[PDB]
RNA sequence: GACUCAACACGGGGAAACUCACUAGUUUAAGACAUUGGAUGGUGAUGCAUGGCCGUUUUUAGUUCGUGAAUGAUUUGUCUGGUUAAUUCCGAUAACGAACGAGAUCUUAACCUGCUAAUUAGCGGCGAGUACACUGUACUUGCUGCUUCUUAGAGGAACAUUGUGUGUCUAACACAAGGAAGUUUAAGGCAACAACAGGUCUGUGAUGUCCUUAGAUGAACUAGGCUGCACGCGUGCUACACUGAUAUAUAUAACGAGUAAAAUAUGCUUGCAUACUUUUCCUCCGCCGAAAGGCGUAGGUAAUCUUUAUCAAUAUAUAUCGUGAUGGGGAUAGAUUAUUGCAAUUAUUAAUCUUGAACGAGGAAUGCCUAGUAAGCAUGAUUCAUCAGAUUGUGCUGACUACGUCCCUGCCCUUUGUACACA
């Protein structure tokens, strides 16, 4: 199962909008993010989805991602 | 123990300029060379100063090929 | 093999060789005559 | 006031600054404290693959810690340390009275 | 009055406090006789004879021992006591006898005043021994 | 409440992260300082926590990645480091280079001190790799900073 | 042999001025005569230490322990059963495995400490946590030392 | 899944992402394989 | 995987659950992008595609350039000879002059600067003495003259130094002495020119190419194997004993290294959900039990607490025996109690008792060895939830000797012969 909630999607999206600089972490079994009260497991697939949609870019590192929002993603993802 | 071309050329370079300062005493030769030269390695400075002393004792009793 | 017994210079080895006995009973005989290695008295 | 670092020249220069400031300010300042140096030793081996003559290297890191004591206001000494300190040096402040 | 000297050979270190008194030379608490090995007691006793009992009768020497090998500690003790007697001769009791004392000391032996530099060299890589290698096969 | 040794270990790993991040992002310019563009770098660092050999090597790595001739690229960067002022420079390129046979070419100019702790102090190192059609190419850049003064040099007026 | 010439001036003011082994034997004999403490019975089936792995074969080992514990207690002002074990450490030859050190049994030293506490020779205080000899025990050992000293003197 | 905080499966290397041959001295939790080259950047000089 | 040096206590490889590339199985989509098409990952192969790294030739002494000179590959310099830490120098020299390697350079230890001072250390003093000497001693409790002593912040000291000698009287080495430092004072690290088609793509989201992807070569979970044995081969530990086996007491160090979890109560009916400190290191103590270990605590994120005014042993001395495979020797198995681990069975580890194998110093053969070094004895760190018989470091006991050579073997140079050049 593990169906992704619409509330979770909108919450993470508005978190991206309000912060702008997000560290997603490579690990997925970590139960929670220090600055995000959401299970981490629901983050990396949607980050990969946005990256493959070419709206965001990632430098990537070992055990680190360092996603930074592009100038052409907020207008599309606002609603 | 011997020495290298660096010490040989250093010895040839020195004395030709401040021979009158240099004397026959090994310790005073060391002291003079200490401020004559500018190389900051104390061990090889002492080595080359001993070289100056042993070259200076070769003076005044025959040809020395230099200075 | 050992064949010494206990039934009939005071140094242990010498008296042991003389009496053909073990050195423990030789020490016992030494103490008996007088009355771990030490210098000669 | 104690300080800790790795490189010796940095701690030497800031210690010289400390004694100069103490002499200028004329405080009840204790004598210089010279703690023994600590060497931190680790072992490693070259040749990431097991092939070849297995050889090992020794890596040492040298700590440097010193102490002093002063009788003055904390604000002035901490401002002096801030203006005349290196971000690579760490300092703790402990005061004395008599 | 009182003087302090040091003596260092091998790992062991030794101090020597030379003070006036009635002849109280104590190795901390235990005397210079209860150490147990008479073989090293002979080396402890060696410096005293070449100086004289009467000189040491007027001095009290405090001896502090802090760890080390059996031979290293006694050698460091000898270094410490030699430095202490030399310093106290040069300072308080008598200078004229100090010259003859150091003369006879250097005549008899050299390690009595200044110790050796020999020490455990850091064993290299290659074998269990310091300069040994593991057995190699073909 | 952290011990000093473990604190310095943490500082070291953090600075290792910092240096690898600098290598990853700093691409368009040389060494222009460090922070103890800039706004986003500071924001990302805060969120996560809570002449120049590198520049010359990066320039030549760009030159070889663009596909321009290797000989011309190395000659140009060598001219550049001489004109910057170093007595010499050594560039090593190892990999495929047009053949399945691995090869390497050496370029000799300058003093080229190669061993000793004075050599380590007075000479720095740069080493990188680049991706190509059939593998990777490794580049070693060695420049010796002009010499306090080198102990081997002896001269008296 | 046991007597050695002494060139320096002695004090003989405590137990530090006498040999450890001879004084330990003398005080063990004195305690045997006094019957101050028990054997004790429960300790007959137990060896001295785990490394020792067998009997002490001396039929006086407990009294030697009792005569050595207060000796070391005087030597070190504050110590404990762990320090006694470390001092009396021996070898544990684990068969083929190479030899290693091993501390002695701690319960026998604990029992000796209980016996000395009952005798009043030792007291416990929050300050100076390590075991120390009481004042009366210090006077008793002073008298005993000055007595055995004169015996071995003349 | 039974994630336990002890043993071989408790931790993993930060850089090489492989817990094998991890050295835990000083709680560095870094693999020796990467440490070979990270020894200079970490600031921990090799002298002798 | 790796097979002579240059594999076989190596892959830091001391594997009880994935772990782990293996086996018997079961699950998950966790296949991003616009049913369907379509991609990441891989301890999958290829180190004979690589990079980096490393081990060798090779810890030696060789390598190269500018100019000049002698159809050409090329030669010279880069060498007859003397010295050596080495083409290291002198020296004759179609060579002259240069660069690398050597050299040099630094940490440790080693003496001094009565420099520099005292925190977490030492030398001192006195407020009281615990008992004795006599007209302070071992030990405490409190403050502070002082910092050679515990320590380093820098510098110097050592340079065949001096003289008696060896030398083409130049380059060198010997004897004796001052001196801690006279083979560079010794142990270390950097290792050129260039190569192996040497090892590693199982260390990496470093890496090309080929291959797998829903019945995964991705990931997760249970169990098993790497530990099984007809056997063979390397590194090691214990011994074959009287300088020995066993107990008792004395004198003893340094490097060390050290803080996303327990328990409680509430509700439901021991388990789940919920909240309070941190239980998640070494630990001194007082006991419980020989012991393992446990109980409630002192200390410390650290010269303060473990612990270090001290952690070991070979010794030292007295005692049992007294060289009889014995009491040596401790393989083997049985009986067990405690900790480590949700898991010890293939008995992890372990206090105890019992069990009692070979082994009388080892054939052909073989390895290491020049002074705190051989050898023997111990001990800290590494991986560790637990476990060294491994590796590295530390310390102790301080030996038998050479003080040079090519006879064996392994390299270097010169000459010469080649029908070899993957040599």
């Amino acid at each position: 199962y593990s169906y992704i909630p619409k509330q979770n999607k909108k919450l993470i999206y508005e978190y991206l909008f309000k912060e702008g600089v997000i560290v997603v972490e490579k690990d997925a079994k970590i139960p929670r993010h220090p600055h995000l009260n959401v299970p981490n497991l629901h983050i990396m697939m949607t980050l990969k989805s946005l990256k493959s949609r070419n709206y965001v870019e990632e430098k990537y590192n070992w055990k680190h991602q360092y996603f930074i929002l592009n100038n052409e993603g907020i207008e599309y993802l606002r609603e | 123990r011997v020495r290298t071309k660096t010490i040989k050329r250093a010895a040839r370079q020195i004395v030709e300029k401040y021979y009158a300062k240099l004397t026959l005493d090994f310790q005073i030769n060391k002291k003079i060379t200490e401020e004559v030269a500018i190389i900051p390695s104390k061990r090889m400075k002492n080595k080359v100063a001993g070289f100056v002393t042993h070259l200076m004792k070769r003076i005044q009793k025959g040809p020395v090929r230099g200075i | 093999k050992l064949n010494h017994a206990v039934f009939i210079v005071i140094t242990p080895s010498a008296i042991a060789e003389k009496y053909k006995v073990n050195l423990s009973v030789a020490r016992a005989v030494i103490n008996h005559l007088a009355d771990s290695q030490k210098l000669y008295t | 006031i104690a300080l800790t670092s790795k490189n010796l020249r940095a701690i030497e220069k800031v210690c010289s600054d400390i004694m100069k400031g103490a002499k200028e300010k004329n405080l009840n300042v204790s004598g210089p404290v010279r703690l023994p140096v600590k060497t931190l030793r680790i072992t490693t081996r070259k040749s990431p693959c097991g092939e070849g003559t297995n050889t090992w290297d020794r890596f040492e890191l040298r700590i440097y810690k010193r102490l002093i004591d002063l009788y003055s206001q904390c604000e002035v000494v901490t401002q002096m340390t801030s203006i005349n300190i290196d971000p690579v040096v760490e300092v703790e402040v402990i005061i004395t009275d008599s | 009055k009182r003087v302090q000297t040091f003596g260092k050979k091998k790992t062991a270190v030794a101090v020597a406090t030379v003070t006036n008194g009635k002849g109280l030379i104590k190795l901390n608490g235990k005397n210079l006789d209860l150490v147990e090995p008479y073989i090293l007691k002979t080396k402890v006793y060696e410096p005293l004879w070449l100086i004289g009992s009467g000189k040491l009768k007027n001095l009290d020497i405090r001896i502090r021992v802090k760890g080390g090998g059996q031979t290293s500690q006694i050698y460091a003790i000898r270094q410490a006591i030699g430095k202490g007697i030399i310093s106290y001769y040069q300072k308080y009791v008598d200078e004229s006898t100090k010259k003859e004392l150091k003369d006879v000391l250097l005549r008899y032996d050299r390690s009595l005043l200044v110790g050796d530099t020999r020490r455990c060299e850091p064993k290299k890589f290659g074998g269990k021994g310091a300069r040994a290698r593991y057995q190699k096969s073909y | 409440p952290i011990s000093k040794k473990r604190k310095f270990i943490n500082d070291g790993v953090f600075q290792a992260e910092l240096n690898e991040f600098l290598a990853r992002i700093l691409a368009e310019d040389g060494y222009s300082g460090v922070e103890v563009r800039i706004r986003e770098l500071t924001s990302l660092v805060q969120k996560r926590f809570f002449l120049c050999a590198m520049a010359q090597a990066e320039s030549l790595r760009y030159k070889l990645l663009k596909g321009l001739a290797v000989r011309r690229a190395c000659y140009g960067v060598l001219r550049h480091i001489m004109e910057s002022g170093a007595k010499g420079c050594e560039v090593i390129v190892s990999g495929k280079l047009r053949a399945q046979r691995a090869k390497s070419m050496k370029f000799r100019d300058g003093y080229l001190i190669s061993t000793g702790e004075p050599s380590k102090r007075f000479v720095n190192t740069a080493t990188r790799s680049a991706q190509l059609k059939q593998g990777v190419l490794g580049i070693k850049v060695k420049i010796m900073l002009p010499t306090s003064i080198l102990p081997d040099n002896i001269s008296v007026l | 042999r046991l007597l050695e010439p002494v060139p320096f001036v002695k004090t003989n003011n405590c137990i530090k001025d006498v040999d450890a082994d001879l004084f330990i034997r003398s005080y063990a004999t004195h305690l045997k005569l006094h019957n101050k403490i028990t054997y004790p019975k429960w300790c007959t089936f137990v060896k001295t230490g785990k490394g020792r792995k067998l009997a002490p074969l001396n039929e006086d080992w407990y009294f030697i322990r009792a005569s050595s514990i207060l000796r070391r207690l005087y030597l070190h002002p504050d110590i404990g059963v762990g320090f006694l074990r470390r001092q009396f450490s021996s070898k544990q030859r684990r068969g083929v495995a190479p030899n290693h050190t091993s501390l002695a049994s701690g319960k026998i030293l604990r029992s000796i400490l209980q016996q000395l506490e009952n005798l009043g020779y030792v007291e416990q205080n929050p300050k100076k946590k390590g075991r120390r000899l009481t004042t009366k025990g210090e006077n008793a050992i002073n008298n005993f030392a000055r007595y055995i000293n004169k015996k071995v003197y003349n | 899944v039974h994630p336990k905080k002890y043993g071989q499966g408790s931790r993993q290397c930060r850089v090489c992402s492989n817990k094998h041959a991890i050295i835990r001295k000083y709680n560095i939790n870094i693999c020796r394989q990467c440490f070979r080259e990270r020894a200079d950047i970490i600031g921990f000089k090799k002298y002798r």
